[PDB]
RNA sequence: UGAGUGCAGGGUUCUAGAUCUGAUACAAGUCGUAACAAGGCAGCUGUAGGAGAACCUGUAGCUGGAUCA
RNA sequence: CGCUAGUCAAGAACGAAUCCGAUGAUCAAGGACGUAGGCUGGAGGAUCGAAGACGAUUAGAGACCGUAGUAGUUCCAGCAGUAAACGAUGCCUACGCUGUUGUGGUUAUGAGCACGGCAGAAGAGAAAUCUAGUAGGGCUUUGGGGAGAGUACGCGCGCAA
RNA sequence: ACCAGGUUGAUUCUGCCUGACGUGGAUGCUAGUCUCAUAGAUUUAGCCAUGCAUGUGUAAGCGAAGCGAUUAGUGAAGCGGCGGAAGGCUCAGUAACGGGCGAGUAUUUAAUCUCUAGAACCGGACAACCUCAGGAAACAGAGGGGAAAACGGAGUAAGAGCAUGUGUUAGCAUGUGAUGAGAACAACAGUGCAGGAGAGUAAGAAGCCAUCCCAUCAGUUAGUAAGUAGGGUAAGGGCCUAUUUAGACGUAGACGGGUACGGGGGAUUAGGGUUUGAUUCCGGAGAGGGAGCCUGAGAGACGGCUACCAGGUCCAAGGACAGCAGCAGGCGCGAAAAUUACCGAAGCCUCCAAGAGGGCGGUAGUGAAGAGACGUGAAAACAAGUGUGUGUAAAAACCACAUGAGUAACUGGAGGUCAAGGCUGGUGCCAGCAUCCGCGGUAAUACCAGCUCCAGGAGUGUCUAUGAUGAUUGCUGCGAUUAAAAGGUCCGUAGUCGAAGAACAGUACUUGUUUGUAAUGUGGCUUAUCGAGAGCCGAAUAGAACGAGAAGAGUUCAGAG
């Protein structure tokens, strides 16, 4: 190919967006920005599907030309702007607030929140560097950058951000007995508490988890975000609190256990 | 023009390979720059991604560092004495990295004379500086960076290279 | 050409086998079907359920057995086809009932078809004039007409079927 | 036409030879064996005529249709 | 130097294996110069290209074994 | 960096050719009758001569022989 | 491979409380032997006898039969590489019923070990019959309806055939 | 998970031919209604008349002429900015960075995000405008004004590389320095543009593993294999060059030749298999054949430029133009494939945009390639028509109600395999039929016809490839005394295969956890009258990361032989 790709066929787009295969050959190619393309969704899919407020391209235009929609405290005017996980969306007229989370199935979903929960988000720490003029810096998963934060924050920790000031508020590390949320894998959207961590060299660390209704599951650190100072969670999670059931369990719960 | 691709090259087993594409610009090469000694002439080349590269066609002077005493000076270059790759580049006086060159010694002479131990520490350099001989080695890449820079030969480096000059 | 849609019939390996000809001839005659394709279609349907039962009984694991047995038996009860007192949460009866499925016959699927139901409920004088009332819109279910004789009637729809007089 | 070979072909029907003139165009077909092989009692002939002047030979012979003229 | 690595390939139809090998040319440094010789086993690490064919460097070795130069009893016993 | 084009060669695939020589099919033509019965000299395998043609003759072998003696 | 003596190397089997310790099975490529007839050079030449020549027999015999007759048939130094070179049954290694008769050693004289012949049985097989019973033991050669064809072209060996 | 007919006067075997059944193309005859898919791939990557497929403007870069004005305004020729490197078409070439799985460097990246973040003066032209005015056309001249956020210079911030300290390695210190800039505007209340550091997207180069036929192709290679040093590139590297070392690859098939877009997948199938993949998704290559190239963040671009070779077009003869493996369409070639149709609507992409553009895409028309559901009467009482409404971008079809009525089957067969007539008339080894076996010489259930039956049925016959039949290719699973088939005998390398006893180790081996699959397929549920269809769910192959078990395999030992 002579240069950069512009289009995106409908069968190639992420299974997390959950778009119907048969209607048309194309899907919206996300603009470059905060999260990766595989870990985010364009804004126009949210307004037409996840939270229905438009039904046609003429309406999608009009909503943003009138400057109505705010993401992380700034007004947005690109219809193909990417939104990602733990990412406050709001309309200042009618004072609505939402976070973006995963269903138990791993699709995307908007969750309504109060104007308290709307003030902060969580991210993971990726690198630490010193910059010209001897200025310390720190960086995060979604392309965030921070000047003169607390030096003790370590790579791999997770940090809570105040959306109005754009400063770090709190820090939590990967240890036994803390709450975790699952970003990618077989168990997307599950929520649980750390049983035990097995350290590996030059390779990913393996983390073992207990679920709130008893189930053990393990995954690699690269798929986990840590979502509380010790015991209990920061953000409010969905109507169902992240318990996943097998078809087998759904049957037992529906028709009763197999008797002797 | 010139290419850097391995299109035309044989396999490790000695067999030929067939060609499956026309040439591509993303493996283009460029003709050599043969930097000669003379009054300054430098050309600016528009390179990939819109960057600029500076190509010296003729150079007159260099910055030369003294490593033991920690100073740098700017001086004229006379001629090439030795070149490790090819005997030809010496006789036609072409400048490259690792060429050994004669320079004006007087500025170095004026500085090194201040140290009362100088004669005792390096007698062969001292002798050379008296006889009007002053030798340095080029470290920069003139065809890439657009200028020549180096350091003054001292101690065992003199003892090594002087044996390459002699008939 | 390769294109969308399944194929629902299997052609018999021997075109002129006398025991097959006679037994097929009888069943088309009695039930008032259009041609051999109607019959062969029902036969493939029947074979599919028999295959599932075979597979369940021979499976090694318990999770699949307990899960998929229930689904199979419930489905065939709703169609009004497999009529017996299956009890759930009791492994032996599930096995017993799976074995009773293995000698299910196409006659049982035929008798759930609307053309036969209409005649069997005494709303028509023959299996022929039953078909002729399903054409020409005289037959109605839950207050809506059904144009197609092959409509398979689930268990308990029988209360809502009706006939109306001709348009003339 | 496709090879510039000259070949022998058989003409199937009762009065079939009468439906063909010299310099007519004919389409020609295989006898149905695994390799190209002789069928029945005809020695060394490997094809048969199918259509004459764009029309079916079966229709010509049985007088169901007429020559294009 | 040339290193040989060996393995088995499974052929599904006949339900059996065939032996295979590949040749890799590796860089040996002067620090190992006297110590490594033909038949020995060697550990190599990956790097950026060093030449047309060369991509690995010898990083250490396991010397082809002797358990013991077996004991001879004294004539006195 | 090189398109095109001179002049010699090769490598492939097809095709022409006076004349010679195989094979196959020849309803039944001409000359004999070599094999199948101890087929009228028991047959057959190797090798070497000879001959209108099947074949005949020397030498060693075999029974699938006309002899389990 | 068949007369008698003398001489020179190596092998098989048997008896037994000898020594070494995995040195082994089968085999593309490569190498050595191979009746007879044939070929290159020397020695020799009794008997027999391709070719060639006659006498008979026959329609005709060029053949069969008889007379005669040459190359060959023998030896030394080599080339060649085929046979119904067949028990038409590959080589190691197993598990397997009885009676009888041989050959060579050894013997508690009761028998064994190696190499054979014969006659039944049981299984097997399309039968005839059985080197063919039982069997996912190992390794090599090899066939896939008749013909054309073990023929054409190319290649390797050979003095030629 | 299946058989049948055919060597004989009969029999039992070996063995092959033929029938019976899926699927991809071609074709004969016949054809009522509605719904879902798909169409010049096979032969010539052959040749092309015509029309269309790429352009974009605000309150907010510069604004000439014209119109008009108490020294206002207007409305815009050109310039600048951003795109034209995506999508669409095809499979020629390539046995290979062409393909699958991991990893993130030795690299460059306009737009976009987060943090941060800007005191600058001067000068000409180019295009349009104005006056002449050339040329057959295509296309151009003189002369004179005049702008920019366009362009070139000045100062000035900044600043590559080199050297030494200190912190791998950013950073900081010191010495030395080539180079060397910069956008604001509007208020409907905003939109831009300079520098850095990190992200995000896209390439370039790399690691491992798998890949077709011929031995009547056995030796191949000399930038070839390596080293030291330099040039070159965005970057590692024989990528290229100088002097030294002789390597590298092969019977476990090198080298040569023939052939091929590769996967996800498709067809058949009890199991083990055998065949195919131009063709909705991903990646690669091309634009008549070869080769060079400017501009740009990015092309060795062809709806850009330049030259040759093969072909064309217009001329006033001097010159000019052009490339349908885009969408319709034409000619050829063949046994082989649709309309020079509508589109401010759906899905997406492009711009300076409350708007403009798109043959990309959607909508219908055409055709028995494929796949669903139903008509052709009932015993009292039956499609297809028509009119309104709906439906859509506008339509047609579909569906609702209301009117008329009484229309609607063919293809192959009837001696055996193989379902169904020794019926009647012609013909007499003729004419014909017959996959195979076989019929006909005047008493033909087999030809040519009439009449009755059979089979499938809006469908049925034929030809051609392939899978099955087939244990006639044999891993599972065939044969070699006489049917086809054990080398004349030894030695022997590569190759394949190899005691008992006591111990040992974990790379194969098996298994856990975690990754690895959109569509298709598999197990399900829910809504279109029903059924294909549509929508949502669950699990999954090969391949890779980390642990575990030690029977078999492997390695060692000798108070074992």
């Amino acid at each position: 190919v002579r240069g950069p790709r512009k289009h995106l066929k409908r069968l190639n787009a992420p299974k997390s967006w959950s778009l119907d295969k048969n209607g048309g050959v194309f899907a919206p190619r996300t603009s470059t920005g905060p999260h990766s393309m595989q870990e985010s969704i364009p804004l126009c899919l949210l307004l037409t599907r996840i939270l229905k407020v438009a039904s046609n391209n003429k309406e999608i235009k009009h909503i943003m030309k009138n400057r109505l929609i705010t993401v992380n405290g700034n007004i947005r005017t690109d219809s193909r702007y990417p939104v990602g996980i733990m990412d406050v969306l709001s309309i200042k007229k009618t004072n609505e607030h939402y976070r973006l989370l995963y269903n138990i199935a791993g699709k995307f979903v908007l969750h309504k929140i109060t104007e308290e929960e709307a003030q902060y988000r969580i991210a993971k720490v990726t690198n630490k560097k010193v910059v010209k003029g001897n200025i310390p810096h720190t960086y995060t998963s979604c392309g965030g950058s921070f000047k003169y934060a607390d030096p003790s924050i370590s790579i791999g920790d997770s940090v809570k951000i105040d959306i109005k000031t754009s400063k770090i508020v709190e820090n939590s590390s990967l240890e036994v007995g803390k709450v975790v949320y699952l970003i990618k894998g077989k168990n997307i959207g599950c929520l649980g508490v750390i049983t035990g961590i097995e350290k590996r060299e030059g390779t990913h660390d393996i983390v073992n988890i207990v679920d709130k209704v008893g189930r053990n599951f393990s995954t690699i650190f690269s798929n986990i975000l840590v979502v509380g100072a010790d015991d209990n969670p920061w953000v409010t999670f969905t109507k169902d609190e992240g318990i996943k059931y097998s078809e087998y369990e759904q049957s037992i719960k529906e028709y009763g256990p197999m008797n002797e | 023009g010139i290419s850097r691709s391995n299109r035309h090259k044989r396999k490790e087993t000695g067999g030929k390979k067939g060609l499956h594409e026309k040439k591509r610009k993303n493996n283009c090469g460029r003709p050599p720059s043969n930097t000669r000694i003379g009054e300054r002439r430098v050309k600016q080349v528009r390179v990939r991604g819109g960057n600029i590269k500076h190509r010296a066609l003729r150079l007159d002077t260099g910055n030369i560092a003294c490593k033991t005493h920690n100073f740098t000076l700017n001086t004229s270059i006379q001629n090439v004495m030795y070149h490790p790759s090819n005997n030809e580049f010496m006789r036609t006086n072409i400048l490259t990295k690792s060429a050994v060159v004669k320079i004006n010694g007087q500025p170095f002479k004026h500085e090194l004379e201040k140290d009362q131990q100088f004669e005792s520490k390096d007698p062969v350099l001292f002798d050379n500086l008296r006889k009007g001989n002053c030798y340095a080695i080029i470290t920069s890449r003139p065809g890439q960076v657009g200028m020549a820079d180096g350091y003054l030969l001292q101690g065992e480096e003199l003892k090594f290279y002087m044996e390459k000059f002699k008939k | 050409v390769k294109s969308k849609g399944i194929k629902k019939i299997v052609v018999p390996h021997r075109p002129f086998e006398r025991e097959r000809l006679v037994s097929e001839m009888y069943i088309v005659g009695k039930y008032g079907l259009r041609n051999k394709r109607e019959l062969w279609t029902i036969q493939k349907m029947c074979d599919s359920f028999k295959l599932r039962a075979k597979d369940l009984l021979i499976t090694p694991d318990e999770k699949e057995f307990t899960l998929s047995s229930r689904r199979l038996l419930k489905k065939l009860a709703e169609w009004g086809v497999f009529m017996e007192d299956v009890d759930y949460n009791n492994k032996q009866s599930l096995t017993n009932n799976l074995e009773k499925l293995l000698d299910l016959a196409p006659t049982s699927f035929l008798e759930r078809r609307l053309q036969h139901r209409i005649f069997d409920l005494g709303l028509a004088s023959s299996v022929h004039q039953a078909r002729a009332f399903i054409h020409a819109r005289r037959v109605k279910i839950n207050g809506s007409v059904v144009n197609k004789p092959g409509y398979l009637v689930k268990d308990g729809e029988d209360g809502f079927i009706e006939v109306v007089e001709s348009k003339r | 036409v496709r090879l510039n070979k000259k070949v022998i072909a058989y003409v199937p029907h009762d009065g079939g030879l009468n439906q063909i003139e010299i310099n007519d165009e004919v389409i020609v077909e295989g006898l149905g064996k695994k390799g190209c092989r002789s069928k029945g009692d005809i020695p060394g002939v490997r094809f048969r005529v199918c259509k004459v002047q764009k029309v079916s030979l079966k229709a010509l012979v049985t007088k169901k249709k007429e020559r294009p003229a | 130097i040339v290193v040989v690595k060996r393995y088995l390939h499974y052929v599904k139809k006949y339900k059996r294996y065939e032996r295979r090998y590949k040749n890799v040319s590796v860089h040996l440094s002067p620090c190992f110069k006297g110590l490594v010789n033909v038949g020995d086993t060697v550990i190599c690490g990956e790097t950026r290209p060093l030449s047309k064919t060369k991509r690995f460097v010898v990083v250490g070795f396991e010397k082809k074994e002797i358990k013991e130069k077996k004991l001879k009893m004294l004539s006195e016993i």
